[PDB]
């Protein structure tokens, strides 16, 4: 059994539509337990200064009980079962997922679909939850790294709607209407915009069975099963400093604009992100690291950790890193990063992508180690590509790629751009945007 | 007294037009690299 033999026997990935435009897809194994649910295409995005923060509300009462079921009800039928209901809302898709025995899966599409068309928005439980959010924005105020890429957005996408955070404003929360949470549903949970994912060892064809029983209510009007392209958001090369010398660490961010899901130079930029890779100071590896940048920071203790990433989006993207350093070692750190990425676009070395794609390509499979996760893929895919995408088809981009391509499209993305910049803490060091923008050119 | 006479004011023309050039692409490229803290932005967000 080869590497390439083991990707072409993979079960291949089914869907079918109904009539109403739902999507139901599926991988099938032989786990007794599996992984369903419905990945919808709506998020913070979607929203407006006035509704910012409504998809992540109504993520916090689509467990809190339906009409058919009341909270309680509706909890225990699901704990009972052993079954697990998570969820989540981003600012391009929300997901509502359930993880349990095969042997349950028709009634769970039912407790998904009782989920997504019927939420019981409790007037009273509004009130409740509109505290509990407030309680979980000052939890992740401390968060630097997600204050950091909320910023990161705000400022990179300025002035459009990427640049508005998934949990919405303060105000919003105070003041959001059941009402609203309602229009927001009934304008976006709709059948063409989701998708019936499941993986496991389920029946392409009894998952869609009781999805048909289940998922029905079909549109009448062509504007209801239309699915509305959204207006582009504009890229800006700026900077957000937000500085406070109180606090013990910085975290920086730099980021250019990506192209956005259905763009084959993707395969290019995760090649790229695979050569200066991450780090972060537990790993064992310490100065041997093939990751250039990585060895720099162990040997000059430039930082407590950095990250590369390739952030996308339906028509754009986020490509860049961020990093985490004492106060006298950001501008160091900076450079030797910006540094690297000039030598991708500039100087990358066959042997260096050769190692890239090995690391890419364990880390696709990575990202398939689970029912979840696979699931995650599915859901993702058909919402983004519009189709699964194997592991072969990765696999075989993948192979395609080497230095020259790597240098052509880093230069393509990288090389002389106005960056995205978003500095946090104890920021004093981090040199002027004019001092940075330099280090986008030459190497 | 002075046999550089013309040659000084044929000079001088090109001085005159060499810097009306220069000075003015050194004004732009100024203002173009301090853009950046002229329309700069500032605010002063304290705790709770
Ligand atoms: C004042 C008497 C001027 C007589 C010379 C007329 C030429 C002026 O013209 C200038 O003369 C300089 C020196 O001769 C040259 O080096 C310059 O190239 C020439 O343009
Ligand atoms: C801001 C500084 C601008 C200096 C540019 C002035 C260049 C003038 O150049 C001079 O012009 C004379 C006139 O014919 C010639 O005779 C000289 O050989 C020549 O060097």
């Amino acid at each position: 059994a080869t590497y390439a033999q083991t990707l072409q026997n993979i079960p291949e990935t089914n869907v079918t539509t109904l009539d109403n435009g739902l999507r139901v897809a599926s991988e099938e194994s032989s786990q007794p337990t599996c992984t369903v649910g419905v990945w919808i295409g709506a998020g913070s995005r979607y929203e407006n200064e006035k509704n910012n923060g409504a998809g992540y509300f109504v993520e916090h009462l689509a467990f809190k009980g339906t009409k058919k079921r009341p909270c309680a009800a509706f909890e225990k039928e699901v704990e009972s079962m052993g079954a697990h209901f998570n969820g989540y809302t981003s600012r391009e898709q929300t997901a509502f997922y359930i993880k349990a025995l095969s042997k349950d899966m028709p009634k769970v599409v039912e407790l998904l679909a009782d989920v997504v068309q019927n939420c019981a928005l409790e007037e009273s439980q509004i009130e409740k939850e509109r505290g509990v959010i407030l309680q979980e924005l000052k939890e992740m105020d401390n968060d630097m790294t997600n204050v950091t890429f909320d910023y990161l957005h705000a400022t990179a996408f300025q002035g459009t709607a990427l640049a508005r955070t998934v949990e919405g404003t303060t105000e919003n929360i105070k003041h959001l209407t059941r009402a609203d949470l309602a229009s927001y549903i009934d304008t976006h949970f709709k059948a063409p915009r989701m998708v019936l994912a499941a993986a496991g060892g389920i029946s392409h064809k009894e998952l869609v069975d009781a999805a048909r029983q289940h998922f029905s209510g079909v549109s009448f009007t062509y504007k209801e099963d239309a699915v509305p392209i959204l207006p582009r958001c504009r890229f800006t090369g700026s900077e957000i400093r937000a500085r406070d010398d109180a606090l013990p660490v910085a975290h920086v961010a730099l980021a250019v604009e990506g192209p956005g899901w259905a763009d084959p130079d993707n395969v290019v930029l995760h090649v790229a992100n695979a050569i200066i890779g991450r780090y972060d100071r537990t790993f064992g590896g310490g100065k041997h690291l093939s990751s250039r940048l990585a060895a720099l920071a162990v040997e000059h203790k430039l930082c407590h950790s950095f990250q590369t990433f390739n952030t996308s989006y339906s028509d754009t993207g986020l490509f860049g890193f961020h990093f985490v350093a004492d106060p006298l070692s950001i501008d160091d750190m900076m450079f030797c990063a910006q540094g690297e990425w000039m030598r991708l676009c500039t100087s990358t070395t066959e042997s260096e992508v050769k190692r890239a794609k090995n690391h890419l390509r364990s880390a696709m499979v990575a990202q398939l180690d689970g029912t979840t996760p696979v699931c995650e893929t599915i859901g993702s895919h058909l919402l983004n590509y519009g189709r699964r995408i194997s592991l072969e088809e990765w696999d075989s981009r993948i192979s395609a790629v080497d230095a020259r391509m790597v240098r052509d499209v880093c230069s393509k993305y990288i090389y002389d751009k106005c960056p995205a910049l978003a500095a946090v803490g104890p920021i004093e060091q981090l040199l002027d945007y004019n001092r940075i923008r330099s280090g986008m050119y030459w190497i | 007294a002075e046999p550089e006479h013309d040659q000084r004011k044929r000079m001088g023309l090109k001085m005159l037009l060499i810097s009306a050039l220069l000075t003015s692409l050194l004004y732009y490229m100024k203002r173009h690299k301090w853009s950046v803290l002229k329309s700069r932005k500032m605010a002063y967000r304290p705790p709770k």
